[PDB]
């Protein structure tokens, strides 16, 4: 069937799951960088701006 | 005057007592008749800790803190003589009382700093 780099032309023309695909793109983008924040939160050393 | 239960949960307890605006005259010392203090009381309200320079010393201040413990921080029933001195002056000498209560404070970074604020 569909080669592995291929899987995703699944949507070309499906709008739905297109916006499906696109919700769930930035909800990771959005997760990534509440987390990573809280990553830097928990390493970051205020006690010295200089 | 107010019954215990006229203060009970209302932080009234913790506050030391108040003079009225009026209250602004003098005291006379008879420097011939023993004096004492029959209650001295302390309330604190601000608790500053001054902060380590890091090694670069650049001179320290001190700093406000959030007060994590609660409303146990006012030293009361204080007592002792208020012996009148040649010089005609006066120094109080405790004797007993609820002279000492532990607080604890948070700062900046999140670090409790306990300390037993006391007048022992
Ligand atoms: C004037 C009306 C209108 C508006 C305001 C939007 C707005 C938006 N469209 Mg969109 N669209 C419209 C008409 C409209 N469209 C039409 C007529 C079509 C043709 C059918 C499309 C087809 C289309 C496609 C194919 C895609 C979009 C996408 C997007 C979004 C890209 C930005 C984003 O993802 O924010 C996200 C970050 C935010 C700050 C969150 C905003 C979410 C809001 C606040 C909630 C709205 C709740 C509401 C009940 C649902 C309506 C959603 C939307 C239709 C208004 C954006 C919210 C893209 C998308 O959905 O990506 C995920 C996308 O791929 N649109
Ligand atoms: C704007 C972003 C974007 C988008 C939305 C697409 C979308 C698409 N590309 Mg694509 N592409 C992009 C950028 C993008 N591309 C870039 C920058 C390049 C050059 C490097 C390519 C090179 C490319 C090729 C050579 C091909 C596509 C194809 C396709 C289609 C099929 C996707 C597929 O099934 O992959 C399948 C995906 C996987 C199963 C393998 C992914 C493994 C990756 C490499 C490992 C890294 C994962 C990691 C999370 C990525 C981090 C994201 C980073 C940018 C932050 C699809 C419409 C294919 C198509 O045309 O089919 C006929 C196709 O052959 N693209
Ligand atoms: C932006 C992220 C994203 C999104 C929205 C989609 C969306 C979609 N993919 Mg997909 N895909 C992605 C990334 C994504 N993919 C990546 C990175 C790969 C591997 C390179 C694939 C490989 C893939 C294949 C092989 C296929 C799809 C297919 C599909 C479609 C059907 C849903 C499906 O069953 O998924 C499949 C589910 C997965 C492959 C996702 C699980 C993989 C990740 C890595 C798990 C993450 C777990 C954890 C949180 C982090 C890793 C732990 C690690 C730190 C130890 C759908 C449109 C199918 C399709 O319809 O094709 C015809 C299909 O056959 N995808
Ligand atoms: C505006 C910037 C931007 C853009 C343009 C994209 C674009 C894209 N992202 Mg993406 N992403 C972004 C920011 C962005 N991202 C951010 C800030 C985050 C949070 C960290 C993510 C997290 C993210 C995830 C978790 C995933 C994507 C995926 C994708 C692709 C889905 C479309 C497709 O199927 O391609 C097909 C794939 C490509 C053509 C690969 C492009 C090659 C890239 C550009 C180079 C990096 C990979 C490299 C070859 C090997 C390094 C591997 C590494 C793990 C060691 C698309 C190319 C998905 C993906 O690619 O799965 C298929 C996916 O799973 N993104
Ligand atoms: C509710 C809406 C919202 C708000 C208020 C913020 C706010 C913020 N985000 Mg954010 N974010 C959102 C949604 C939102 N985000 C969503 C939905 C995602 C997932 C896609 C992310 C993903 C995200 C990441 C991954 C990161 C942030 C970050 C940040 C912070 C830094 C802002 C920054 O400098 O932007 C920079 C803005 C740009 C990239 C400029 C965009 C302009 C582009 C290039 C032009 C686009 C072309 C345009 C169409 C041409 C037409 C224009 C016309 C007028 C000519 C800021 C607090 C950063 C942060 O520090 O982490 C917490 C960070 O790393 N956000
Ligand atoms: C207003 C209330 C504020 C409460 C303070 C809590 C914020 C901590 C920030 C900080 O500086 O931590 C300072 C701490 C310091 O870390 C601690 O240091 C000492 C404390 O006694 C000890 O050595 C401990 O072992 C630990 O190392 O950093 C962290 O551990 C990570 C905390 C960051 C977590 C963010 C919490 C918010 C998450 C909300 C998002 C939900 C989704
Ligand atoms: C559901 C829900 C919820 C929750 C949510 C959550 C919890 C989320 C999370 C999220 C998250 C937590 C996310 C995350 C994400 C992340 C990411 C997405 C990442 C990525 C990364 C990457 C991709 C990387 C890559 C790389 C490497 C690995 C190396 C080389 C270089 C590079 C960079 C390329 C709530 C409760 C709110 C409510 C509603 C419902
Ligand atoms: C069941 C249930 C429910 C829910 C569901 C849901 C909603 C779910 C979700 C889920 C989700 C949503 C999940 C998530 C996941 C995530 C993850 C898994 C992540 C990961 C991440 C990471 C791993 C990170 C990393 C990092 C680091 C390490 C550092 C740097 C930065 C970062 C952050 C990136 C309901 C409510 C209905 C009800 C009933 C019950
Ligand atoms: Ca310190």
């Amino acid at each position: 069937g569909l080669p592995w780099y291929r899987v995703h032309t699944v949507l070309i023309n499906d709008p739905g799951r297109l916006i499906a695909a696109h919700l769930m793109h930035t909800a990771l983008v959005a997760g990534w960088a509440g987390s990573m924040a809280l990553y830097e939160l928990a390493t970051f050393d205020p006690s010295d701006p200089v | 005057t107010l019954t215990y239960d006229d203060i009970v949960g209302t932080g009234l307890a913790n506050k030391c007592p108040t003079l009225d605006d009026t209250a602004r005259g003098a005291y006379p010392i008879d420097s011939s008749q023993t004096y004492r203090i029959a209650r001295l009381c302390l309330q604190p309200t601000t608790f500053l800790v001054k902060e380590e320079p890091k090694n670069k010393r650049q001179e320290a201040e001190f700093v406000p803190t959030k007060l994590v413990t609660r409303e146990t921080t006012s030293l009361d029933q204080i007592q002792g003589e208020l012996k009148v001195n040649s010089d005609g002056s006066l120094t109080f000498v405790e004797e007993d009382g609820i002279d000492f209560q532990p607080v604890t404070v948070q700062m900046a970074g999140g670090e409790r700093i306990p300390l037993l604020f006391t007048v022992k």
